[PDB]
């Protein structure tokens, strides 16, 4: 809860992609091509902070940064 | 217009 000392918390996590994702083929979002990251099964995404209220993580992959759908990654 | 997740894949991962 809110009371007590801060706990250890990793601001960066590595997450394995379990499914291919090309926003142009699969995203329902009007701004997908601008803001979402493309990736392939087996690639690992570095994820920064928490998922947003829509379910996306801010991720990095091979020099490119963008939002990634949490439901395509291994939790 | 809000953002939402794509539909979740239903087939087992090929990984």
């Amino acid at each position: 809860g809110p009371l007590g000392s801060p706990e250890f918390n990793r601001p960066v996590k590595r997450m394995i992609a379990l499914y291919d994702y090309d926003p142009q083929e699969l995203s329902p979002n009007v701004d997908a091509e601008q803001v979402e990251l493309c990736f392939k099964t087996g690639e690992i995404i570095l994820v920064y902070g928490d998922m947003d209220e829509d379910g996306f993580y801010m991720g990095e992959l091979d020099g490119v940064r963008g939002l990634v759908p949490s439901n395509f990654l291994a939790d | 217009i809000g953002r939402r997740l794509p539909p979740t894949p239903s087939k087992p991962s090929t990984l």
